[PDB]
């Protein structure tokens, strides 16, 4: 009958799998399971990696005595920089592990299933006959994990500098990243906190509208909202409101993705130090000043020379 | 001993996902 | 004298996609777009000019335009030095002019003017659809592209030469006689590696590579354009496109947002296209310049070894310190120190020669760093320096471009798919294809 | 006309342009 | 000469001043630019020429 | 060397099939 | 009423036109002036640093805060 | 004085677009 | 190992080939109606 | 217009033939989709369209073996019915899984109908078969030019118009010839 | 830096940059003239 390749093309693009393939899924699917075998490996077991290059490494394995709060899989040793080190290229398996490999092959593999996992959703949105701009909604969250996983270690010249697979690592990251640079104190990741906290808002307050209309509608939520807060006109259309939250997130996310990606390229954030002065020239101190406080310390205690 | 209790809580989360997954409950009339 | 959402079906904000069809419009349109880019040119390397001193160096005013010139090799001394400026003057003007010629011409075309070409301008008018006469338009800008890199490649050549910044001493204005077309070595860089050690065309280093490529790739252009003049595409690729001019645009904004992360990319890192005379040192140049700095001051007073150098993975002298990410570094003040095996001892101790040594003092002081208002040094420094690096904002701006402009690409061309397959404008709720579907179970 | 709308209007808006003007004279203090 | 300069460029910042406001004037008008073809044809060639007269006028400073 | 053999050994298996 | 009403009446326009300038300049003479130095308690640029306290000031009082208050600040 | 004249131009320059639509208003345009 | 970066290549070249091929056998977007 | 029942409303292949030469149950489902509910009456609405869509497709598998049939038996009469029967059943708005979004046996009975009529003398209506044929996504443009039941099509200019409106001499020999010599 | 003969047009120079950004705001006043029908 219809050739091999004939029923093998029809399977993938078929649309009765329980989880649609795609074309897009022959790319996404294999990248993705090699990342998710290799993290759940190094994170359960895996040697202390030598981040730093300095012959003192971090042990973040589970079963180096660490929880689920602390466990970790470590970033590439500085020593490697941003050279590519595959497996065939590291002298030894244990010299592979030592300088913290695993975390390389993740990421790249991670970053590949994600853009793969956009184009499938576009994908299966045409072939359903849907308007397709659900995957313009997810380039969000991809831009910020392509930002904090290979833009940042692009800017700063080592892959040791990208966010280690981890909680606690989250952490460390975020802080040092506040020492290095006054990330709070930059218009764009004020722009990520607003699209955040608006999220959370339009979503209980949208939430809370609908679930209250049905009774067993639209028009008396409207005039509830409008009577409440003063926008009578704000929203008519559920298609406007409907877009409007959709915006809102992305937006938000975008700009704060764009915003740790410019400081990659150490273009910091607002600098109010000693702005203040009376005369004779006296600094008088602000909360800035104190912010500035804080990031010293930070930047002073991580500093581990040797 | 805690590595096991640990990797049998991820494991027994992954499982229920699992089961989420593909052995879904099929819809009633009127939801 | 617009349409109307009821006449079109596009409401105010949508404005512009009114004109997908109409021809003399888009063409106005197209026209003016240019005449604003070239006006904002001028406008700016005027602003430049004037706010600009000879003395101090390039890359401590903020300029972004004159650099460009310069590295042309107009009104450049030996070194980096500026003989006069007239060059930027008349470059601005003339870009000024040439932009307002522009501006007319697409006010013309826009307002007063056949709206549709294909009538009275058989020549001119075209439909998307139609897949000939788009390639003879292709074929037409390619020739146009060619021409201007072989322009280049001519300015190269004769007529002065370009600001090659490896040449002995210092670096100076050179007329390239040798380029080198040698088809390997070109397309070395378009199969080299991306990832540190390699970094695909960035690795660029001699100037005569770089005007080769140029003669490569004006002679390509040209034959591409006489070929889509002359040619209409196969079945293959009428079976593999869409042919409409929102799909034309999803694959310009594709390419264009991947020529903005690769135009960052190369400004961050390349060093021999960009100067640092002009555009500062890179952050790795900066780096080294410091280790450099340190260790020659070092040994001034006690008039690997040094405690500060080490050896890199793969067995050679490298920079030691926290610096030892940076050893793919090549800068010209420092390749004359460098032996087969990394940095050689001796050199070091007995051949430092002084405008090295200035050179690398002077991009020590002024490291790619800096804040959003204008603030040098480090984040947790007090306000004491204004600087930011020139490259730091043109890799800035021009990924937040490229990411912008990919985004554009993801948005129009699902659109344009969509619209093709014709159930862009919804879901008909008669006959939905989810309805003929097996139910998951 | 003195129903709530202008009572709530005119209360914040007065102290509006009060707070701006004091402010725009503000940017000029000599320091 | 210096002096010139400056009056002529003056005047060619005046010129296109009403350039850049009558021109879209001319057109948006219905039937406009019809019966105006003399003023602004006029208009662009003194433009176009005071430009050549500064430009030459610098050449010789 | 090894990427460009894998990648003739694997279009010509392609190929060499079809034909 | 209508918005329209309003915006497009006379009176509203002429008294509008005659009050706003006159607060606008009010509150520019209430910064210029220094009367808001004085009411809210803010100090002056110079007065900052006084002669027997060269160090920002503190508390360090609950009940007798007021006459404390009175002590470090210039008056 | 430069900055004042910097200021005027400005103004005239920045008014030389909304001109146009005033006037087109008026003596009648497209738009 | 010249056995793992082999095998990771022929991998990686297969599923790519497939890719590429499987995009190309799809057939140009059409409105039946209209 | 084909109706549920036979015949045709505006035998559907006997009318056309002629022409050329010369709610209860469905109830639950709606209910749910006013309001944004997927239910069960959903599925079974899902279900009944698809085994009613599996068994057109059968029948008109069938029915075109059928007209096959009597090719070999030299019927060009019910073969022809049994084509435009074919065509006009076809699902109104189906998109197949390699976004095709027309029934691989479409273009197969387009190009038929296209070589019945070829063989009859009439032959306008052969041009505009093989233009829908054309249009539906015909790829193959080779026995478009080599077979001889296509050659009283051919003797047409209409003919040679359709396949160079879809099948374009991919080169110019003309213009660059010209181009040379001058 | 700007030739002397040209010196006292410089704030004129100073001002170009900043034009094109009106032009955005141009069309947007254009369609709130004509009430974006
Ligand atoms: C594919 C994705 C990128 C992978 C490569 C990442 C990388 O490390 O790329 C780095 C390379 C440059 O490599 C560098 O190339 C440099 C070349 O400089 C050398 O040569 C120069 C010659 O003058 C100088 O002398 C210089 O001093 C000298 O060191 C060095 O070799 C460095 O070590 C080396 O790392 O960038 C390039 O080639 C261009 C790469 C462009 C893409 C990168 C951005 C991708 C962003 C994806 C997310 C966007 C948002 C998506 C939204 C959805
Ligand atoms: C890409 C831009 C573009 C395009 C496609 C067109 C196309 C057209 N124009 Mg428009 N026009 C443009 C730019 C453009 N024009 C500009 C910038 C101006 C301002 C000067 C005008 C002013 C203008 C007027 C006033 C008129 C037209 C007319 C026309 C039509 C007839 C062609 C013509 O002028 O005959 C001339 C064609 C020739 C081949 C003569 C020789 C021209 C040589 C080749 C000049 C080459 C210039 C060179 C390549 C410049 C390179 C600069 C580069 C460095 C950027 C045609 C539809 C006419 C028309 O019918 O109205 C719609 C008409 O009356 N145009
Ligand atoms: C730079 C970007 C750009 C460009 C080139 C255009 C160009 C165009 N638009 Mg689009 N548009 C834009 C941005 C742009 N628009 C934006 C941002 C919006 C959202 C507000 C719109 C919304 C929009 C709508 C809704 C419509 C257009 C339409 C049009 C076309 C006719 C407009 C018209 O008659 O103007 C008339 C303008 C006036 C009467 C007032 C302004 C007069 C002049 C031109 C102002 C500039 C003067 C200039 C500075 C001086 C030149 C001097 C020189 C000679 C030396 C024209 C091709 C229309 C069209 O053709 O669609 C079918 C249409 O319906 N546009
Ligand atoms: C990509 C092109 C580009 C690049 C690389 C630069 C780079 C530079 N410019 Mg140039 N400039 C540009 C385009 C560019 N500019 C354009 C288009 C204009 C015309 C408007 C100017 C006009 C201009 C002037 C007049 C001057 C400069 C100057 C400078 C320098 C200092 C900039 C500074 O202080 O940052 C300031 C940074 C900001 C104010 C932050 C802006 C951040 C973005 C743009 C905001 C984006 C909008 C917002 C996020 C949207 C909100 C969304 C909403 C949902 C909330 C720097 C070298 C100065 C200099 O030193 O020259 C000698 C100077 O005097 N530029
Ligand atoms: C004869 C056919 C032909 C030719 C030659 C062109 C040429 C051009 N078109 Mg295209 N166009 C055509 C047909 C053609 N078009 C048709 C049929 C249509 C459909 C109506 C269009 C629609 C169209 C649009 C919509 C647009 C263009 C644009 C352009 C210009 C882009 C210039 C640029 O940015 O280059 C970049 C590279 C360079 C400038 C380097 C080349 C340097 C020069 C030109 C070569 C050196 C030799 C030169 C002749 C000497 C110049 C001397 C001069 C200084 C006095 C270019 C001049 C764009 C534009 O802005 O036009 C102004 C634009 O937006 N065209
Ligand atoms: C921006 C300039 C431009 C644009 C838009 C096009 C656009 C087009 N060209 Mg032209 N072309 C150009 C420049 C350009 N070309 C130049 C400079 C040359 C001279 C070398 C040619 C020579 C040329 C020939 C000889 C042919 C085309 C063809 C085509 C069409 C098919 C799609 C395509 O190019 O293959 C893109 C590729 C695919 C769609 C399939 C994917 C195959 C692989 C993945 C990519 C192709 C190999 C790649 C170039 C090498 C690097 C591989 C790397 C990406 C992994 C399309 C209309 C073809 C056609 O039918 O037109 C007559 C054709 O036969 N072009
Ligand atoms: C040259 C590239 C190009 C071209 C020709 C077009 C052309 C078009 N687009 Mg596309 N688009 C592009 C790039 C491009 N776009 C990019 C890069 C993006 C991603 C951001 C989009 C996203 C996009 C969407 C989402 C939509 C369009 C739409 C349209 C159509 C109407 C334009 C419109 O909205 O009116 C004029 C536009 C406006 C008045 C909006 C201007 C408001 C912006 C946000 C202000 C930003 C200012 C700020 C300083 C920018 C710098 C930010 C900084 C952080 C970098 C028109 C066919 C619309 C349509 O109907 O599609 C058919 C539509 O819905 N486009
Ligand atoms: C259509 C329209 C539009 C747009 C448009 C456009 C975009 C246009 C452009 C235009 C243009 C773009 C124009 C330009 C012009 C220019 C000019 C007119 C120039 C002049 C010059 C001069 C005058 C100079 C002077 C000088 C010099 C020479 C240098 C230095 C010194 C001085 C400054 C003195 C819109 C969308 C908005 C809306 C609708 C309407
Ligand atoms: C000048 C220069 C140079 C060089 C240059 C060159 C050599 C260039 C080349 C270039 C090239 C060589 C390019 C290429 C490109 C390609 C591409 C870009 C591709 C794409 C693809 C695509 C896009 C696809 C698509 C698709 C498919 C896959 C199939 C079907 C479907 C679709 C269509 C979707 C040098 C270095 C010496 C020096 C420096 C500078
Ligand atoms: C002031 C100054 C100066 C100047 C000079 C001159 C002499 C200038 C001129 C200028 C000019 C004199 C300009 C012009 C421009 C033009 C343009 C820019 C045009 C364009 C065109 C186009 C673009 C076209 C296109 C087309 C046609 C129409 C034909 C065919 C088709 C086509 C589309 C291709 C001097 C050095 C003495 C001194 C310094 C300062
Ligand atoms: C180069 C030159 C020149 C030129 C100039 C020009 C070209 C100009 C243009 C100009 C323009 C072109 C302007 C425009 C303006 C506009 C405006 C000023 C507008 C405004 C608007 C607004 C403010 C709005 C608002 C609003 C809102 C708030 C929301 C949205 C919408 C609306 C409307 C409602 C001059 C003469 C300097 C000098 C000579 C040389």
């Amino acid at each position: 009958n219809s050739s091999l390749w004939a029923r093998f093309c029809e399977w993938i693009t078929s649309t009765e799998n329980r989880l649609y393939i795609g074309w897009f899924g022959v790319i996404m699917i294999p990248c993705l399971l090699t990342a998710t075998s290799v993290f759940i490996i190094a994170f359960i077991a895996a040697p202390p990696v030598d981040i730093d290059g300095i012959r003192e490494p971090v042990s973040g394995s589970l079963l180096y005595g660490n929880n689920i709060i602390t466990g970790a899989v470590i970033p590439t040793s500085n020593a490697i920089g941003l050279h590519f080190y595959p497996i065939w290229e590291a002298a030894s398996l244990d010299e592979w592990l030592y300088n913290g490999g695993p975390y390389q092959l993740i990421v790249c593999h991670f970053l590949l299933g994600v853009y793969c996992y956009m184009g499938r959703e576009w994908e299966l949105s045409f072939r359903l006959g849907m308007r397709p701009w659900i995957a313009v909604a997810y380039s969000a969250p991809v831009a910020a994990a392509s930002a904090v996983f290979l833009v940042y270690p692009i800017g700063q010249g080592s892959f040791s500098d990208g966010m280690p697979l981890g909680i606690s690592g989250t952490f460390n990251f975020m802080i040092v990243f506040q020492a290095e640079h006054n990330i709070l104190m930059h218009p764009f990741h004020m722009l990520g906190v607003a699209g955040v906290f608006g999220g959370s808002l339009f979503s209980a307050m949208h939430g809370s509208l609908v679930t209250s209309s049905l009774i067993r509608n639209i028009v008396a939520a409207h005039g509830y909202f409008g009577r409440l807060i003063f926008q009578y006109a704000s929203f008519n259309n559920s298609r406007s409101l409907h877009f409007f939250l959709a915006a809102w997130p992305v937006i938000g996310i975008w700009f704060t993705a764009l915003g740790l990606s410019t400081m990659a390229f150490n273009l910091n954030g607002f600098n109010f130090n000693q702005s203040v002065v009376d005369s004779q020239g006296r600094v008088l101190n602000t909360w800035a000043d104190i912010i500035n406080r804080a990031n010293l310390g930070m930047e002073v205690m991580h500093e581990r020379n040797a | 001993m805690e590595a096991l209790v640990y990797t049998f809580l991820l494991v027994g989360t992954l499982g229920i996902i699992f089961f989420s997954i593909f052995f879904r409950d099929p819809p009633r009339m009127i939801k | 004298g617009g349409r109307d959402q009821e006449t079109t079906g596009f409401a105010w904000w949508s404005g512009n996609a009114r004109l997908i069809n109409l021809s003399g419009k888009l063409l106005g349109a197209h026209v003016a777009h240019a005449g604003l880019i070239v006006f904002w040119a001028g406008a700016m390397n005027l602003f430049e000019v004037s706010h600009f001193v000879p003395e101090k160096p390039m890359y401590e005013q903020g300029l972004i335009l004159l650099p460009h010139i310069a590295t042309l090799g107009y009104g450049v001394g030996p070194g980096g030095e500026i003989i006069d400026t007239f060059p930027y003057f008349v470059s601005g003007v003339l870009h000024l002019i040439s932009s307002a010629v522009l501006g007319f011409g697409g006010v013309y075309h826009s307002l007063i003017g056949p709206e549709t070409l294909e009538e009275s301008y058989p020549f001119f008018g075209y439909v998307w659809k139609d897949k000939n006469k788009m390639t003879n338009i292709l074929g037409y800008h390619l020739i146009m592209l060619g021409l201007g890199a072989w322009l280049l490649v001519w300015k190269a050549m004769y007529f002065g030469g370009v600001y090659d910044t490896w040449a002995p001493g210092g670096g100076d204005v050179r007329v390239i006689t040798n380029p080198t077309t040698n088809a390997a070595v070109i397309f070395g860089y378009l199969v080299k590696s991306p990832f540190g050690g390699d970094g695909w065309i960035c690795s660029v280093d001699n100037m005569e590579d770089i005007i080769g490529g140029h003669i490569w790739i004006g002679t390509l252009e040209i034959l591409g354009g006489i070929w889509h003049i002359y040619t209409t595409p196969w079945p293959w690729a009428r079976r593999a496109f869409v042919w409409s001019g929102e799909a034309y645009l999803s694959y310009s904004l594709g390419a264009i947002g991947v020529m903005g992360f690769i135009a960052c990319c190369m400004s961050w890192f390349n060093n021999t296209a960009y100067p640092s005379e002009f555009y500062g040192p890179t952050g790795p140049e900066a780096s080294q310049s410091q280790a450099f700095t340190f260790l020659v001051r070092d040994q001034r007073l006690g008039a690997g070894l040094g405690k500060y150098l080490m050896r890199s993975p793969t067995g050679e002298i490298i920079f030691g310190g926290e610096t030892m990410r940076f050893w793919d570094f090549r800068g010209p003040w420092l390749e004359p120190l460098r032996g087969p095996n990394g940095l050689d001892l001796n050199k070091l101790k007995n051949d430092i020669q002084p405008w090295q040594e200035r050179r690398a003092a002077e991009y020590m002081t002024h490291a790619p760093l800096g804040s959003l208002n204008s603030v040098g040094g480090v984040a947790t420094e007090i306000n004491a320096v204004n600087f930011v690096s020139p490259r730091s904002w043109l890799a800035c701006s021009h990924f937040c471009l490229g990411f912008f402009f990919f985004i554009g690409h993801l948005w129009h061309a699902g659109r344009a798919r969509a619209a093709a397959a014709g159930f862009e404008k919804g879901i008909d709720r008669f006959d939905e294809p989810v309805l003929s579907m097996r139910p998951l179970d | 006309i003195f129903t709530v709308r202008w009572l709530a209007i005119h209360g914040i808006a007065v102290p509006t342009i009060f707070f701006l003007g004091a402010i725009t004279a503000m940017q000029f203090i000599q320091r | 000469m210096t002096s010139i300069l400056q009056v002529a460029l003056l005047a060619l910042i005046f010129v296109s001043f009403a350039l850049v406001v009558g021109v879209p004037v001319v057109f948006a008008t219905p039937n406009g630019w019809t019966d105006n073809k003399g003023a602004v044809f006029s208009g662009l060639s003194l433009w176009l020429l005071l430009v050549f007269v500064v430009g030459i006028l610098n050449s010789f400073v | 060397p090894v990427l460009g053999w894998v990648l003739l050994g694997v279009f010509g298996t392609m190929w060499a099939i079809w034909f | 009423r209508p918005f329209s009403d309003i915006l497009t009446s006379i009176r509203y326009w002429v008294i509008h036109s005659i009050t706003v300038p006159a607060l606008f300049i009010a509150g520019w003479l209430f910064v210029s002036t220094g009367l808001a130095y004085d009411v809210f308690g803010t100090p002056r640029p110079n007065e900052y640093f006084t002669e027997d306290r060269q160090e920002a000031p503190l508390i360090t009082d609950r009940f007798n805060a007021l006459e404390q208050v009175k002590k470090l600040s210039g008056n | 004085i430069e900055l004042a004249l910097t200021l005027v131009s400005l103004v005239l320059v920045v008014s030389a677009g909304p001109l146009v639509v005033v006037l087109l208003s008026a003596r009648g345009g497209n738009l | 190992m010249l056995t793992l970066k082999i095998f990771v290549y022929t991998v990686v070249t297969f599923f790519v080939c497939l890719f590429i091929f499987g995009f190309l056998s799809n057939d140009p977007a059409r409105n039946p109606g209209k | 217009a084909r109706g549920n029942d036979g015949g045709a409303y505006i035998n559907f292949g006997q009318i056309m033939y002629a022409i050329r030469t010369r709610d209860a149950a469905e109830k639950q489902w709606k209910k749910e989709r006013a309001g944004g509910n997927y239910g069960a009456g959903t599925k079974e609405i899902q279900a009944r369209n698809y085994v009613q869509r599996k068994e057109n497709e059968r029948k008109r598998r069938e029915m075109f073996d059928d007209a096959l049939a009597k090719f070999k038996e030299n019927d060009i009469q019910g073969a022809l019915v049994e084509f435009e029967n074919i065509i006009a059943m076809e699902p109104r708005n189906f998109v197949g899984d390699n976004f095709s979004r027309n029934t691989p046996i479409y273009k197969v009975t387009q190009y038929n109908i296209a070589c019945c009529y070829s063989m009859l003398d009439q032959v306008e209506e052969a041009i505009k078969s093989l233009d829908a044929a054309m249009l539906s996504g015909f790829d193959n443009y080779d026995q478009i030019r080599r077979d001889k039941n296509l050659s009283k099509a051919r003797a047409n200019p209409k003919f040679q118009a359709v396949l160079d409106k879809y099948d374009e001499p991919v080169v110019n020999w003309n213009a660059v010839k010209a181009t040379f010599g001058a | 830096k700007l030739p002397e003969a040209y010196a006292p047009f410089a704030p004129i120079v100073d001002v170009l940059p900043v034009i094109p950004v009106f032009f955005i705001l141009l069309a947007f006043v254009w369609q709130a003239a004509v009430s974006f029908r």
